[PDB]
């Protein structure tokens, strides 16, 4: 009643996130997030 | 066939003098800077056996199927007597005579802005590109000058774009990174293997 019910909420909340994840918004705002991090370094260095 | 008839041989300096050009237009702070610390880093690691020399004046002009003497002296009144023609002109011997020397030169022109300004002249001088990996990243720099560069932000875009649009294979070697001291080494190395090259 507890450890296995535990363990299944757990699983399937698990393959639910990754699922979700893999969507076209999750995906084009961590695309967005990946290019403004990107252009950071190179300011950086640039400004350096 | 002598329309243009090219000879088989063309003079050039002995040793190849070093053009700067990009990121964008020069005369502007980025792109000083961004030449001066270069400049500087020639100018100390390879201390001893390079000296540097400014182009003040145009150097787009250097021609040789024109005219046999075209302003010979400057008490024609011609034209192009007058014009600034003859100082480029004569400037054009002064970097054969700094290459005879076997010294390396560097030429800190301001007028010249893409290869193929400089391609077809007698120089034939090696074209370094130092270049930002994309505009966004320059935008953003020329921002962090202040509001004097903001009212040349437009046309120091352009010059950009048009000089990334050229082909690499024109240029002679390509600064591609953001990091000072790696890309400092880019070019140590391949001057050393020049240097090592003609010796």
């Amino acid at each position: 009643g507890s450890f296995f019910m535990l363990n299944l909420v757990l699983g399937v909340l698990s393959g639910e996130f990754a699922k979700e994840r893999e969507r076209v918004e999750n995906r084009r705002a961590f695309l967005k997030l990946r290019r403004q991090q990107q252009i950071e370094r190179e300011l950086n260095g640039y400004l350096e | 066939k002598q329309a243009e008839h090219v000879p088989p041989y063309d003079v050039v300096p002995s040793m190849r003098p070093v053009v700067l050009v990009g990121p964008s237009l020069k005369g502007y702070e980025v792109t000083d800077m961004m030449q001066k610390a270069l400049f500087d880093f020639l100018k100390h690691r390879f201390d001893g056996r390079i000296s540097i020399t400014r182009v003040t004046a145009d150097l787009s002009l250097a021609k040789r199927s024109v005219l046999n003497n075209p302003g010979k002296r400057t008490i024609i009144e011609r034209s192009s007597a007058r014009s600034s023609i003859a100082e480029v002109q004569s400037e054009i011997e002064r970097i054969f005579e700094l290459a005879k020397s076997l010294q390396l030169v560097v030429l800190d022109a301001d007028t010249i802005n893409h290869p193929a300004q400089l391609a077809k002249t007698s120089l034939a001088p090696i074209i370094v590109f130092v270049k930002v990996s994309s505009p966004k990243v320059l935008q953003r720099l020329i921002r962090s000058r202040g509001k004097s560069q903001m009212k040349h932000l437009t046309v120091q875009m352009m010059a950009y774009d048009k000089l990334v649009q050229c082909p690499p294979e024109s240029f002679d070697v390509i600064l591609d990174e953001n990091q000072l001291e790696d890309a400092c080494e880019h070019l140590a190395e391949y001057l050393e293997v020049y240097w090592r090259a003609t010796h």
